[PDB]
C-alpha cells in the first residue's frame, strides 16, 4: 500500500492511503529522503487518512510525498549483537561501527506480561550506598526509581549504581538514554569502554546502548524508552539471563507525549499533560518487570518538574516502583551527597522479615531521630536553643551527625566531591549507624562523619581532625 | 528572650 | 528583684510575641487561600483555552 | 446495516467513532470485527462514540461493529472466593475457570432508603487504633485517605486478615467475606498482595478484582463496580461482605481519560462534571439491609491518594463528602514511629459507638478524652521547662496511650486483646514506665494474658464489657507484671 | 408533543420535536422505561432540537425513543398531605408509603415575589430558644446559616425548631436535603418519627421531606432545593403560614449547579464554579422572603470549602444570610445544649431599630460579660482566681450563670433524657438574662441556671438544690 | 562554523525567555493550541535543540567547540515557571544571581548554593583545582552552620574556624565589572584565602588587601604569576614562594 | 508619539514626552484582541503583547537627529509587577521608578522602593564614585534591614545585636530622609514643596551613614528637604 503526505505540522504528519489503510502502531517509510524517516501510525482520522508521529524531522517533507507501509510496527535488532553497539530509536547503528548483524529483530510495541507471570521473590541488592542500603535497599529484580529535580544527583547516582552493579553483574545490561544530554551519552560510552564494559574489539561487551537525546524530535524521545526496553526484554525471556535496565530520563517519555498531544487533537488534562498519561505510562512500565522467565533489575531516573512531586508525571510514576529514592535539593544544597531524603525514600523489602529485624530497627531508628530533629528545627527556628532538655540537645547532635554520615563520596562525582570514591558494605553501614544511635561516637565532631566511608574512616578522621 | 532586661542593665553595668 | 523583673518582661514579651505570631498566621492563611484559588483558576483557564483551539 | 451494525469512521486513543448502530442503547456493549468489546458511551446524531476495551491496534476504519445485546454484567458467587479476576470477572489467576453460576449486572441502582436499617453490627478491623477511636460498622463507607506510602492499603489488608477469626468460627453472623479491587496498581504489587493474603490464608474468603495500568481505562472504570456487584450478592442474601476500592483516585484519572477523549467538557482539574456522580452512586450501594431484605451488609473502605495532603482537591472532596468517615494517615507520624500512622485527631466516623462493641466503648471513651487533653498541651511538652504536675501527667498518659495505639502489620488483634492493652494504659499502669519500654511492655503483657489468662480475655467477651471481677483480676495481673517488668 | 431522542451524552440528552418545540425549563417524560425519566429542557440548539438534562440515569436510552413533552415544568404534589412523606425531586413518593394523594400540583420553577409583595418590615421569628432569640434572632422570612458538623445535636436543633415554630406559629416545615446520603436519609426519617415531628398513625406531621440523594445526577440534586422550596411556597402563598425551609446543605446545591453547568459545556469561572453562580443562587434565595401573606425562613446548613470564606461558594451564600448559628463541639462538651456558640452566632436584625433597644442592650450585655469572662479564663489558672477584684469575681460568677442559663431542654430530648422540653418566649428570655446581669440572683447556685426554661424555674430549682 | 573548523567560539543568548515569548506568539497565531502558560508544548524542544548544538568536537572532527551561555529572566525569583525549569534541565549547570546579594555587596550576586557546574574541575587548570577544589562544598557547610548559629550557640573551634574561612572567602569572591582577572592572579588571591593566611584579618580590609597584594605580585613577583600561567599548576616552589609573600605582606599590611 | 517624533527630528528640539498611562495601551489591546479572533495568551492578554509594545516603545527613543526624554506612567494591575504588562515594559526603560503601595501606606512619599528602582546611569565613571558609593551604601543598609524585619516582626527588636540595632536605627532615618514633600501634593503632605540639589542629597545620606546623626529622632527626617531641615526639625521637636 502507498500513501501520500497531505498535511505536515510539527512532528505530526497525516498520510492518505489510496488502498489498504495501515493499522495503528505500524511504521511507515517516508520515500524520498536521504535520511530514513519513519512515521508511526497513531490515529485513523478517517477518509482513508491516518495521523502519524515522526520519529525524526519532518523538515523538507512535501505534501504528496509517497510513503510506504512497512506492514509492521517499528522493529529493532535484538540479541548479543547489540551489546557494545549504540542503537538508534529505530534500531539503526549510530555508533559508526557498521550495521548490527542480528539474525532476528523484535517489535518495540508488545503486550505486558500476564498476572500469572509475575514473581514474589524479594532479595536485597547491596548497591554499596549507605543511605540506600540502610533505609531504602533495592531488590534484585525489582523496579527502582530515582526521583529528583534539575540538579540533585539523579544522573550521577544512576552512573554510580552502574559502576558498582553493572560492572560486577553476571549477565547483560541495557542503557536507554531518553531525552537527555548527548554529552552524557558520549561520556558514558567512553567511560564504559575504559572500564571494559564495552569492548570495541572482542565480544565481551555486556552493556547495550540505545539513545534519543534532547536533540531528537518528540516522536523519537517517546519511543527510545520502548526501544531500550525491548532490548532488555529479549535478554530476559529468550535467554533467561539477569538483565539490568537503566533508563535516564524516563520522564522524557511523558514530556514527549505532552508535546505532540495538542497536535494529536487531545484536550489538555491536569497541568496540561495529555489525558492518556497514566495509561501510556502503564502500557510501557508494565513491560519493564521481572517474569518467571527472567529477572530485570530496572533503575529509572525520574525527573520532577519544578521539584513539584505532585506533578502528574512523577506522581503517577511512584506506583510503578518497588524502591523509591527521592532526591531533595535542600539536602543537596546543604552539601550532603547523595542528596537522598531519608524521610521520603522507601523500599518494599524494608520488612523486618526480609532485611532482618536488626536492619529494620536501625533504619527506623535513624529515620525517627531525623524526623524528631526536623520537628525540633522549626521549634527553635527563631527561639534561641538553650531550653531543650539533655535528650533534645542529644538527639539534635546525633541526628546531625547521622545526617552528615549519610553523605558518601561517589567515585563518579570525584570531580565534584574532590575526594576519593568510597563504598561501604551493608554490614558496616548498619554497624556504624547502630553505634551512632547507641551514642558510642558522641565524642566526635559532626564533620568527622561528613563525607566519609566506614565508621572507621569517621573515627580515624576525628583523631586526624586534631586541629 | 526576656524582654529588655539584660541589654538595659548591660548598658549601665559596663 | 531580678527574678521578678525577668519574669515580668518575659511574660509581656511572649504575650505580645504569640499575638504577633497569630496575626502573621491569619495573614498567611489569607494569602494562602488567594494563591489556592488563583492556582485552580489558572490551570482551569489553561485547560479551557487548550481545548477551545482544536 | 445502519441498525444492528455500523462501520468505524475513525479510531484513535481508544475512541472509535462507529457510524450506524441506530438501535444501540447508551452504555451498551458492542463487538468490533477483531472481536474486541466496546461500550457506546456517546450516542451522537451521526456517530456512536465507543470506548475500546483493549488495544485499538486491532481496529481500523470500516471495521464492522455489531451489537452483542447483553450489557456489562459479571458472574458472582462464593465460587469467586480465593480467585483473582479482572474487571470483567474473567479469572486471571490461571487456576481454571470460575463456576459462573449466577451473574449480576455491574450497573445497578443502590438499595432503597427504606430497605436499610441503622448500622449496629461492628466491623472489627483488627487495628486497635481504629476499633477504639475510629470504629467502623457493617453497612458504612469508611474512607482511607492519605498521601503516597502512608499505609492506606495496609489498613485494608489487616482488616481483611482479622476477618479470618470469625470466618473460622461457627459465628455465621460475624463472618465477613472480603473483596479487594485494584485499579491502576501494577501486577507486581497485586501479586505480592494475593501472595500475602494466601500466606495469611485470608484468600479463602477474599475475591480479588484487578485492573492494572496495562488495562484499558474502561476496565479500570468498571473494576470497582463489578467488584461491588460481587459483594452485593452476599449483602442481599443476608451474608456480610467487605470491599476496598484501591484506588478511586486512579479510577477517576482513567475515567477522565475517556471523557476528555470523547471531547466532553472538562471542569476543575479537567475532570468531567459527573465525576462526583461516578463515586457517589458507587459508594451509596454499600448499606445495611433490614431483616425484611435479608439483613446483609456491604461495608466499603475506599482509598483516595491525596497530593501533599490537599484534601480539598476535587476527587478527595467528592469522596470525603460521600463517605461516613475518613482515616487520615500522615507520613510525618510514620517516621516519628507512629505505626499505623493513623492521625486519630482528624480521623472520624459519623457512626461512632453506634457500631462499637460495648466492651470497647468502656475503655475507648476514656482513652479518647485523655488523648484530646494530651494534644491540647502536646506543644508544651517539648518546652516543659517548668510545668505543673497536672499538665505533666496529661503528657504522661498521652505518650503512653500513643504507644499503645502502635500495632505491627499483618497482626490484627481481637477486641478482648485490644481492651486488655488499653486497660493497662488508661488505668495508668504505664504512667511511670518510660515511653520507650511501653512498646515492649504491650508485647510481653498481651502475649502473657493470651497464654495463662485466656479465661479473662474470654470473660470480657462473654460479659461484653470489663466486669468488676475481671477488672480486679486484671488489676492484680498488671501490678504484678509491672514489678516483674521493672526488676 | 412527542419528540425523539437524537443524542445521549452522559446526563445530557438532546431531543428533537416536529411540531411544538417545548420551552426552556419545561419537563419532558421519556417513554419506554420502568423508572420515570424526566428531562428538563435548558437550551434550544436549533433545527427543532432542544438540549435537556436528565433527572436520573440515561442508561439504556436509544436514539429515536419517544419523549412526551409535559408542556409544563417539573410539577410536584403540594398540599397538607405531603407532611410526613419523603418526596422525590419530581414529586414521586420514595418512602414506599403509596402515592401522595394531593389535589393541588405546583411547578418547582416560579418567579420570586414582586417588589410590591416584599414586606418592608423586619420581624423576628420567635423560635422559643433563648440562645437564638436573645443573641442571634432569626429574621422572619430570612436565611440563617447553620454552621455545624455532626454529633453537635444539629438534627435535634432542627427537629426542635420545627416543633417550636409549628407549635408557636402554626406554620409547617419542609426539609429539602440536597445531596442526602441514603444512609443518613433513612436515619433522619426514623429519627424524626421518634421525635414526633412526623407521625404514621395520627396526622401530627409538622414536616415534609424532599430528598436529593447523591445517587441521582447533578440535575436532580440541583433541583431538589427548588422542589422543597415549592412545597413550602404552597403554605405561604395559599394558607399564608410562616413556613420553615431547611436546606441541607446549600454547598451541594451550588456544586450540583457547577456540575450541570459543566455538562452543558459552559466555561467555568473562578475556582471552577458556574458563571451563573450569582443568578442560580439568587433566583432560589429570592423566593425565600416575607410577603403580605406569610413568610418562609430558611435554615441552610453551610459547608465552607477548604475553610475559605472568601471562596466563591460561601462568599455568595453569605450575601443572602441574615443570621448564623455556629454549633461548636467545645460548647457541647461543656454540656451546654444546644451547643450554640454565643459569640459566633450573629444576626443582622439584632439592631435596636428592629429587635428593640431593651433586647439589643440585654443581648449586648450577655455577649460582653461572656467576652470579659473569657479574657479572665487565662488569669484564672495563672495568677489565681482570688486576685481578681470584686467586679471581676462577679463577672466570673454571672458569666457562668448566664452561660449555663443558655442551655435549654428541647422537647425532642423528652423521649430520651426524660426531661420536659421548654418553649421560652422572647419576653421571658430577655427578662431572664436581664435579671442575671442586674445580679438579682447573685445568691443562687450556678447549677440552678442549668437546663431550665424561664428564670422562675431556675429559682425553684435553686431551692431544690438548697 | 568556528567549531567545525577547529576554532573555538562562544555564544550568549540574551534573552532566551524573550525568544520563547516570540515563539509563543508565532505558534498561537498559527492557531496551534495554547499549552501551559500559553506556551506551546514544544517550548522545551525549542531550547533543547538549540543548546544541544553547542558541544566539544573530538580531534577527528576538528576538535573545535561551541560554548553556549543562555540567559533566562525569572519573574519574582519564581523558578517554578515553565521556561526556567526547561532551560535548567538542558544546560550543564546554572549561575543564579540574586538582587538581595547584589545590594548586600555580594557582587557578582552569584548564589553559590543555587549554582553548579556539571563539568567541575575538568574545566579548571590544576592551579585553580588546587585552590578552588572543594571550596564550594566548604561554603555550603559554612552557610548552613552560620544559619544554624545565627546567635551565640556556644561555637567551638571547628565551627568558628569554618565561619571565619567562609566570610573571608566570600569577600574574595567579590569582583567589579570589566575587570576580568587572569587565572594565575585568581589562584593567588584565592590561595591567600583558602590557605587561611587572612583568617586573622578584618573582612573589610580584605577588600583592599586583594588589590594591594595583586599589584604587589604583578609588579615584583610577575615571574611567579608567569610561571603559574605556563605550568598551569602551583609547583612546590611556587607554593612556598606564595606562602612567604602572603604571610609577610599581610603582616606588613596589619601594621 | 508621532507629535513628539516631529519636533525631535524635523526640528531637533529636545522633546519631553510624558505619557499617562502607557499601560492602558496594552489593556486596550486585550479588549480588542479577543474580538480580533486571536487565541488568548497568558492571563488572557493578546498573544502579540510583546511585539505591539515593541514597535511602539522603539519609536519613543532618542535618535542621533534628536533627543526625547520620555516619562511614561505604568499602571501595575492588582499590584502584580510580574503581570505580562509591566514585566514586558521594564526592558524598555533606562530608569525605572517602582512605587510601592506598602511604602505609601507607611506615609513615605514619594513611595519609591529604593531596592527595586534601577537606572543604567548608576556607574562610578558616570555619576561619580562619591555618588555611587553613597547610593550603594544606602541601598545596602536598607537591604540589611529587610532581612532583620523578619525576626523583628516576631521577637521584636529586643533579640538584636547592638550592631543590628544601629543598622535598624540608621536605616529608618535614611528610609524617612528619602521621603520628600511634593508641591503637587502639598494638600496632603501639609508641607511646602521642597527641592533638593544632588550635591545636598549625596551629602545628606553620607552624614547619616557616617552616623553623624545617631541621636536625632527619625521623624526629624520625615517630609524634609535638605538634611539641614532634618536637624532644624529635630531642634524644634527637642
Ligand atoms: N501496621 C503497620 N506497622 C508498621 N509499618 C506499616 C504498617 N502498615 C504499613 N506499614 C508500612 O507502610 C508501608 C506502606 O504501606 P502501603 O503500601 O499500604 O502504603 P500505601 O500508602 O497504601 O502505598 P500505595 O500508596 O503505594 O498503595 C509498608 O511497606 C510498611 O513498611
Ligand atoms: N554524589 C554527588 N556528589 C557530589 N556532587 C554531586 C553528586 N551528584 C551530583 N552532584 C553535583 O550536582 C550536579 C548535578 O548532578 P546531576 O545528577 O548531573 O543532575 P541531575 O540530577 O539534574 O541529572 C553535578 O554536576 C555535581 O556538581
Ligand atoms: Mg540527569
Ligand atoms: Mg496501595
Amino acid at each position: 500500500t502507498t500513501g501520500r503526505i497531505v498535511a505536515v505540522i510539527g512532528a505530526v504528519v497525516d498520510v492518505q492511503f489510496d488502498e489498504g489503510l495501515p493499522p495503528i502502531l505500524n511504521a511507515l517509510e517516508v520515500q524520498g529522503r536521504e535520511t530514513r524517516l519513519v512515521l508511526e501510525v497513531a490515529q485513523h482520522l478517517g477518509e482513508s487518512t491516518v495521523r502519524t508521529i515522526a520519529m525524526d524531522g519532518t523538515e523538507g517533507l512535501v505534501r504528496g510525498q509517497k510513503v510506504l507501509d512497512s506492514g509492521a510496527p517499528i522493529r529493532i535488532p535484538v540479541g548479543p549483537e547489540t551489546l557494545g553497539r549504540i542503537m538508534n530509536v529505530i534500531g539503526e547503528p549510530i555508533d559508526e561501527r557498521g550495521p548490527i548483524k542480528t539474525k532476528q529483530f523484535a517489535a518495540i510495541h508488545a503486550e505486558a506480561p500476564e498476572f500469572v507471570e509475575m514473581s514474589v521473590e524479594q532479595e536485597i541488592l547491596v548497591t554499596g550506598i549507605k543511605v540506600v542500603d540502610l533505609l531504602a535497599p533495592y531488590a534484585k529484580g525489582g523496579k527502582i526509581g530515582l526521583f529528583g529535580g534539575a540538579g540533585v544527583g539523579k544522573t550521577v547516582l544512576i552512573m554510580e549504581l552502574i559502576n558498582n552493579v553493572a560492572k560486577a553483574h553476571g549477565g547483560y545490561s541495557v542503557f536507554a538514554g531518553v531525552g537527555e544530554r548527548t554529552r552524557e551519552g558520549n561520556d558514558l560510552y567512553h567511560e564504559m569502554i575504559e572500564s571494559g564494559v564495552i569492548n570495541l574489539k572482542d565480544a565481551t561487551s555486556k552493556v547495550a546502548l540505545v539513545y534519543g537525546q534532547m536533540n531528537e524530535p518528540p516522536g523519537a524521545r517517546a519511543r527510545v524508552a520502548l526501544t531500550g526496553l525491548t532490548v532488555a526484554e529479549y535478554f530476559r525471556d529468550q535467554e533467561g539471563q539477569d538483565v539490568l535496565l537503566f533508563i535516564d530520563n524516563i520522564f522524557r517519555f511523558t514530556q514527549a507525549g505532552s508535546e505532540v498531544s495538542a497536535l494529536l487533537g487531545r484536550i489538555p488534562s491536569a497541568v496540561g499533560y495529555q489525558p492518556t498519561l497514566a495509561t501510556d505510562m502503564g502500557t510501557m512500565q508494565e513491560r519493564i518487570t521481572t517474569t518467571k522467565k527472567g529477572s530485570i533489575t530496572s533503575v529509572q531516573a525520574i525527573y520532577v518538574p519544578a521539584d513539584d512531586l505532585t506533578d502528574p508525571a512523577p506522581a503517577t510514576t511512584f506506583a510503578h516502583l518497588d524502591a523509591t529514592t527521592v532526591l531533595s535539593r535542600a539536602i543537596a544544597e546543604l552539601g550532603i551527597y547523595p542528596a537522598v531524603d531519608p524521610l521520603d525514600s522507601t523500599s518494599r523489602i524494608m520488612d523486618p522479615n526480609i532485611v532482618g529485624s536488626e536492619h529494620y530497627d536501625v533504619a527506623r531508628g535513624v529515620q525517627k531521630i531525623l524526623q524528631d530533629y526536623k520537628s525540633l528545627q522549626d521549634i527553635i527556628a527563631i527561639l534561641g536553643m538553650d531550653e531543650l532538655s539533655e535528650e533534645d540537645k542529644l538527639t539534635v547532635s546525633r541526628a546531625r551527625k547521622i545526617q552528615r554520615f549519610l553523605s558518601q563520596p561517589f567515585q563518579v562525582a570525584e570531580v565534584f566531591t574532590g575526594h576519593l570514591g568510597k563504598l561501604v558494605p551493608l554490614k558496616e553501614t548498619i554497624k556504624g549507624f547502630q553505634q551512632i544511635l547507641a551514642g558510642e561516637y558522641d565524642h566526635l565532631p559532626e564533620q568527622a562523619f561528613y563525607m566519609v566511608g566506614p565508621i572507621e574512616e569517621a573515627v580515624a578522621k576525628a583523631d586526624k581532625l586534631a586541629e | 528572650l526576656c524582654g529588655a532586661i539584660h541589654s538595659s542593665v548591660a548598658k549601665q553595668m559596663k | 528583684e531580678s527574678t521578678t523583673s525577668e519574669q515580668s518582661a518575659r511574660m509581656t514579651a511572649m504575650d505580645n510575641a504569640s499575638k504577633n505570631a497569630s496575626e502573621m498566621i491569619d495573614k498567611l492563611t489569607l494569602t494562602f487561600n488567594r494563591t489556592r484559588q488563583a492556582v485552580i483558576t489558572k490551570e482551569l483557564i489553561e485547560i479551557i483555552s487548550g481545548a477551545a483551539a482544536l | 446495516d445502519l441498525e444492528e451494525t455500523g462501520r468505524v469512521l475513525s479510531i484513535g486513543d481508544g475512541i472509535a467513532r462507529v457510524h450506524g448502530l441506530r438501535n444501540v442503547q447508551a452504555e451498551e456493549m458492542v463487538e468490533f470485527s477483531s472481536g474486541l468489546k466496546g461500550m457506546s458511551l456517546n450516542l451522537e446524531p451521526d456517530n456512536v462514540g465507543v470506548v475500546v476495551f483493549g488495544n485499538d491496534k486491532l481496529i481500523k476504519e470500516g471495521d464492522i461493529v455489531k451489537r452483542t445485546g447483553a450489557i456489562v454484567d459479571v458472574p458472582v458467587g462464593e465460587e469467586l472466593l480465593g480467585r483473582v479476576v479482572d474487571a470483567l470477572g474473567n479469572a486471571i489467576d490461571g487456576k481454571g475457570p470460575i463456576g459462573s453460576k449466577a451473574r449480576r449486572r455491574v450497573g445497578l441502582k443502590a438499595p432503597g432508603i427504606i430497605p436499610r436499617i441503622s448500622v449496629r453490627e461492628p466491623m472489627q478491623t483488627g487495628i486497635k487504633a481504629v476499633d477504639s477511636l475510629v470504629p467502623i460498622g457493617r453497612g458504612q463507607r469508611e474512607l482511607i485517605i492519605g498521601d503516597r506510602q502512608t499505609g492506606k492499603t495496609s489498613i485494608a489488608i489487616d482488616t481483611i486478615i482479622n476477618q479470618k477469626r470469625f470466618n473460622d468460627g461457627t459465628d455465621e453472623k460475624k463472618k465477613l467475606y472480603c473483596i479487594y479491587v485494584a485499579i491502576g496498581q501494577k501486577r507486581s504489587t497485586v501479586a505480592q498482595l494475593v501472595k500475602r493474603l494466601t500466606d495469611a490464608d485470608a484468600m479463602k474468603y477474599t475475591i480479588v478484582v484487578s485492573a492494572t495500568a496495562s488495562d484499558a481505562a474502561p476496565l479500570q472504570y468498571l473494576a470497582p463496580y463489578s467488584g461491588c456487584s460481587m459483594g452485593e450478592y452476599f449483602r442481599d442474601n443476608g451474608k456480610h461482605a467487605l470491599i476496598i476500592y484501591d484506588d478511586l483516585s486512579k479510577q477517576a484519572v482513567a475515567y477522565r481519560q475517556m471523557s476528555l477523549l470523547l471531547r466532553r467538557p472538562p471542569g476543575r482539574e479537567a475532570y468531567p462534571g459527573d465525576v462526583f456522580y461516578l463515586h457517589s452512586r458507587l459508594l451509596e450501594r454499600a448499606a445495611k439491609m433490614n431483616d425484611a431484605f435479608g439483613g446483609g451488609s456491604l461495608t466499603a473502605l475506599p482509598v483516595i491518594e491525596t497530593q501533599a495532603g490537599d484534601v480539598s482537591a476535587y476527587i478527595p472532596t467528592n469522596v470525603i463528602s460521600i463517605t461516613d468517615g475518613q482515616i487520615f494517615l500522615e507520613t510525618e507520624l510514620f517516621y516519628k514511629g507512629i505505626r499505623p500512622a493513623i492521625n486519630v485527631g482528624l480521623s472520624v466516623s459519623r457512626v461512632g459507638s453506634a457500631a462499637q462493641t460495648r466492651a470497647m466503648k468502656q475503655v475507648a471513651g476514656t482513652m479518647k478524652l485523655e488523648l484530646a487533653q494530651y494534644r491540647e498541651v502536646a506543644a508544651f511538652a517539648q518546652f516543659g521547662s517548668d510545668l505543673d504536675a497536672a499538665t505533666q501527667q496529661l503528657l504522661s498518659r498521652g505518650v503512653r496511650l500513643t504507644e499503645l495505639l502502635k500495632q505491627g502489620q499483618y497482626s490484627p488483634m481481637a477486641i478482648e486483646e485490644q481492651v486488655a492493652v488499653i486497660y493497662a494504659g488508661v488505668r495508668g499502669y504505664l504512667d511511670k514506665l518510660e515511653p520507650s519500654k511501653i512498646t515492649k511492655f504491650e508485647n510481653a503483657f498481651l502475649s502473657h494474658v493470651i497464654s495463662q489468662h485466656q479465661a479473662l480475655l474470654g470473660k470480657i467477651r462473654t460479659d461484653g464489657k470489663i466486669s468488676e471481677e475481671s477488672d480486679a483480676k486484671l488489676k492484680e495481673i498488671v501490678t504484678n507484671f509491672l514489678a516483674g517488668f521493672e526488676a
